[PDB]
């Protein structure tokens, strides 16, 4: 119940993508789509609102000792901006 | 033979820290001047003047 | 820029590599970002702009430090902290 | 490659204040170590300045002294925090070595040690420092006290003059005393640092007695701003005096000039020899008077001989924690008496808390340690 | 319209060079109107100074 | 006897007026480089 | 077993909790003084006790830093007091006798 709860929730056509790249010719990947997948959000649901709520940052830090490894990791950052801004490149 | 630190790079880096250099003279400037009480140069500043009337 | 466009050109090589850059940045940007746009972007940028950019987001900011195994020597967030700005800048 | 760690110099500089793992445990109790390292510039920084205008000879002493009060561009500031600081360099000294003895810290051997010929120094170095002026605490605290060497058997005679250039104090005794009160400071200075170079060797010793191996804190941000306030805390209390209370714990008679004539029935050493001086006279005794006083501070070599607890600080012992105050209570009481005439009441209570004083550093603190041993099943 | 804090940390505070700057700007300025204030109220607490003294002798 | 006397305590005036606002100060700045360590949360997890 | 072995019990309890060390989580062995024997019985600890005292001191350590105590329920309850590095300090020393043993003949 718990993931079939998600899949509905999570699995609608407004945020899939049929992607595909070579030997095809993209009207036959379109009547292949319309074929297989038409019917998906033949309801757009009532009040599901998936949206993301921005993530607060943390200047913060985490030691997880253990002098039992033979090495270190280290992962030091700092709060990005995020896939659509210019900044990235 | 200071020839190693000529060339385009040098040129830009010198260029950087242009603004850095000059408002760390800025800085030794008012700061001779306030630790000497520059006579000369504070009584120019508007207030500031304690050997006024 | 050079080892970016190298990157992003070897990156896209081959049926899945581009598939799913596809299907992932439709997700993302909306649309697919045709290479002749990376490299416009890329082209833009000069000493000038990452200074400029870097400085926003790595310039005196917060960091987020993970840390594991024999940390011992991994220096107090405060030591990372102030190593985010320099004295002389 | 980071120059901080790998130049000769910063090396030092490095080990001392700035990547020295210390423990993220220590309190207040740790900060009269800086408190005593600026209380050692301070004095040596005031202390210069005084001599570009003291003097020596007997006849200009008193006189330069005020001159510099009431002419030099303020002098007064300077003379005060120096005579001040003076005082302060004392409240630390006996903190620190208060801090040492309840928390174990004297099992550092050398450390330790070292720190207890810094003590004999600087109470050598500040004894010299007031017969300067040459007022009448001077003169006869100058005579007082190094007389003591004349009970030293077979040859105090000699040595008591031989330190005086004569057959009292005069001409080669003033001079004699401002050179002296001029190298000690930069020799304690040395030993400073050798007593700083064996602490480093072993780290510092914390409120727990435990062992803070397991989680050491850099010296970096903590502690050097923990000085920092600390320190502040220092100016407050140096200024405190010397700009509102000047002469609260100077004897008002250096002033009016010596007189090898007069002697003035009260005169005691400064504040800070109280303690000592109760101990000395509360023995019917030229001999063991001093004998007593020097054992009154070259005891505290002796403790690290009578640690008995299977525990280092006194953190977890509430008898020995008992004892310890009855400890500083009891030099309180020793201080108090010092002040005092050598009459009635004053001289019996000395007298008794003299042997007390003794009594409970060699029996009672190793007896009150035993059984805790005892009540612990240790 | 940002803070005060925000707007005095862009302007001033973030490179160490303005930042310096901004102090040794700001300890003149200090020094200054603290001694004013300062001795004034050494003064409106007191009152029996050389300064209301001197009214009386202009002359010789 | 002590001509410097009310100079001393216009001085004086300024220490505690000084010190009245550096001791909340650089007692303020020490918390920030504690606040670190004070806040600081251990867990211990050992194996199984 | 006595009225008064429980009185002699009562004044070890009370020591315990006057001490104080449990307030910290301590153990009454997280609290000897390290010396060349309680060096190497500390040495001689198998992981999971050695693991566990320097949690245990690293705890108090804390604590002490903040100059708090833990919550009453979870103090070390004196008799729960495992006195877990004695066999191996009292090994080490009996180890160490013999030989000042040795050198006297
Ligand atoms: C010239 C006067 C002295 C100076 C400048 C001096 C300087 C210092 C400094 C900087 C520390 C480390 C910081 C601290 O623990 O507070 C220290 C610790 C110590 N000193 Fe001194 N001290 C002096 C007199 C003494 C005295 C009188 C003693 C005892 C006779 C002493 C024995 C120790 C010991 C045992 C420690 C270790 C403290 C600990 O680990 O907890 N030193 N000293
Ligand atoms: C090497 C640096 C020092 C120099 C150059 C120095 C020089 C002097 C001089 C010239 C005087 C006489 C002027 C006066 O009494 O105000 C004096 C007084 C004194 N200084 Fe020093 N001294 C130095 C370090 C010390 C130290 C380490 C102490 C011990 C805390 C000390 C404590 C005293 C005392 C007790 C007096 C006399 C007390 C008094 O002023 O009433 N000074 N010093
Ligand atoms: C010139 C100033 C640079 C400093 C180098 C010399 C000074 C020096 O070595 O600095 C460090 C700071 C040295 N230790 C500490 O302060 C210190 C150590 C543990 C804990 C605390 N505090 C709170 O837990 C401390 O404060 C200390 O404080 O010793 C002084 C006596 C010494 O000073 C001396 O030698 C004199 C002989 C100069």
């Amino acid at each position: 119940a718990d993931l079939t709860e998600y899949l509905s929730r999570h699995y609608k056509a407004p945020r899939m993508v049929l992607a595909a790249a070579g030997g095809l010719e993209h009207r036959q990947l379109l009547d292949l789509a319309q074929k297989h997948f038409s019917g998906l959000s033949g309801t757009y649901d009532e009040d599901a609102v998936p949206t993301l709520s921005p993530c607060r940052f943390t200047g913060s830090q985490i030691c997880h000792r253990e002098d039992g490894l033979p090495l270190a990791h280290v992962a030091i950052a700092v709060e990005g901006p995020g896939w659509a801004h210019p900044d990235n490149v | 033979m200071l020839t190693r630190f000529l060339g385009p790079r040098y040129r830009q880096l010198a260029r950087n820290w242009v603004p850095t250099a000059q408002l760390w003279g800025a800085v030794g400037a008012v700061g001779l001047v306030w630790a000497t009480d520059w006579r000369l140069i504070l009584d120019w500043v508007p207030y500031i003047n304690g050997k006024f009337k | 820029k050079n080892l970016l466009r190298n990157a992003l050109v070897s990156h896209l090589d081959g049926t899945t590599p581009v598939c799913e850059d596809i299907g992932r940045s439709l997700l993302t940007y909306g649309r697919r970002i045709p290479l002749a746009e990376w490299e416009s972007r890329i082209a833009e940028v000069d000493a000038r702009v990452v200074r400029e950019v870097c400085s926003k987001y790595f310039y005196d900011q917060c960091p987020a430090v993970a840390g594991f195994g024999p940390i011992e020597q991994l220096p107090d967030y405060n030591r990372i902290r102030s190593g985010m700005f320099w004295l002389r800048f | 490659t980071n120059i901080r760690k790998s130049h000769p110099l910063m090396k030092i500089v490095n080990n001392a204040f700035i990547d020295l793992p210390a423990p993220s445990n220590i309190s207040s109790w740790w900060n009269f170590g800086s408190l005593l390292g600026i209380c050692l510039i301070l004095q040596i920084l005031t202390g210069l300045f005084l001599a570009m205008h003291y003097t020596s000879d007997t006849t200009t002493a008193f006189s330069s002294v005020t001159h510099i009060c009431r002419d030099v561009n303020y002098g007064w500031i300077i003379r005060y925090m120096h005579a001040n600081g003076a005082s302060m360099f004392f409240i630390c000294l006996y903190m620190h070595v208060g801090r040492g003895l309840y928390y174990g810290s004297y099992t550092f051997l050398e450390t330790w040690n070292i720190g207890v010929i810094l003590l004999l120094t600087v109470m050598a170095t500040a004894f010299m420092g007031y017969v300067l002026p040459w007022g009448q605490m001077s003169f006869w605290g100058a005579t007082v006290i190094t007389n003591l060497l004349s009970a030293i058997p077979y040859i105090g005679t000699n040595l008591v003059e031989w330190i005086w250039g004569g057959f009292s104090v005069d001409k080669a005794t003033l001079t004699r005393f401002f050179a002296f009160h001029f190298i000690l400071p930069f020799i304690i200075m040395a030993i400073a640092m050798v007593h700083l170079l064996f602490l480093h060797e072993t780290g510092s010793n914390n409120p727990t007695g435990i062992s803070s191996d397991v989680d050491k804190i850099p010296f970096h941000p903590y502690y050097t701003i923990k000085d920092i306030l600390g320190a502040l805390l220092l100016i407050l209390a140096l200024m405190l005096l010397v700009l509102f209370a000047p002469d609260l714990l100077g004897d008002p008679d250096n002033y009016t000039p010596a007189n090898p004539l007069n002697t003035p029935p009260h005169i005691k050493p400064e504040w800070y020899f109280l303690f000592a001086y109760a101990i000395l006279r509360s023995i019917p005794n030229k001999l063991g008077g001093v004998l007593a006083l020097a054992f009154s501070i070259l005891i505290l070599a002796l403790i690290p001989l009578l640690h008995t607890s299977k525990q280092r600080s006194m953190m977890f012992r509430p008898l020995s924690q008992c004892l310890f105050w009855a400890l500083v209570a009891d030099l309180l009481t020793l201080t108090w008496i010092g002040g005092q005439p050598v009459e009635h009441p004053y001289i019996t209570i000395g007298q008794l808390a003299s042997v007390l004083y003794f009594l409970l550093i060699l029996v009672l603190m190793p007896t009150a340690g035993t059984i805790e041993n005892k009540l612990l099943k240790w | 319209a940002p803070t005060l804090t925000a707007r005095l940390y862009s302007l001033l505070f973030r490179r160490t060079s303005t930042f310096a700057l901004t102090i040794v700007v700001g300890a003149l300025f200090f020094e200054r109107a603290f001694d004013q204030g300062a001795d004034a109220i050494y003064e409106h607490i007191n009152e029996g100074k050389l300064w209301k003294h001197i009214k009386h002798k202009y002359e010789n | 006897a002590e001509p410097e006397h009310d100079h001393r305590k216009r001085m004086g005036l300024k220490m505690l007026l000084m010190m009245g606002l550096l001791l909340p100060l650089v007692y303020a700045m020490k918390r920030h480089k504690w606040s670190v360590l004070k806040s600081r949360k251990l867990a211990y997890r050992p194996p199984k | 077993v006595s009225a008064s072995s429980r009185w002699l019990e009562g004044i070890r309890k009370w020591y315990y909790n006057a001490a104080g060390f449990n307030k910290l989580g301590l153990m009454r062995d997280d609290t000897i003084h390290e010396n060349d024997d309680v060096k190497e019985a500390i040495r001689r600890l198998p992981e999971n006790l050695y693991d566990d005292r320097v949690f245990r001191i690293k705890r108090a350590l804390d604590l002490s830093m903040r100059q708090q105590i833990l919550p009453k329920e979870q103090w070390t309850k004196y008799e729960e007091d495992k006195s877990y590095l004695e066999p191996y300090l009292k090994e080490v020393i009996r180890e160490r006798k013999e030989r000042e043993e040795w050198a006297k003949k």
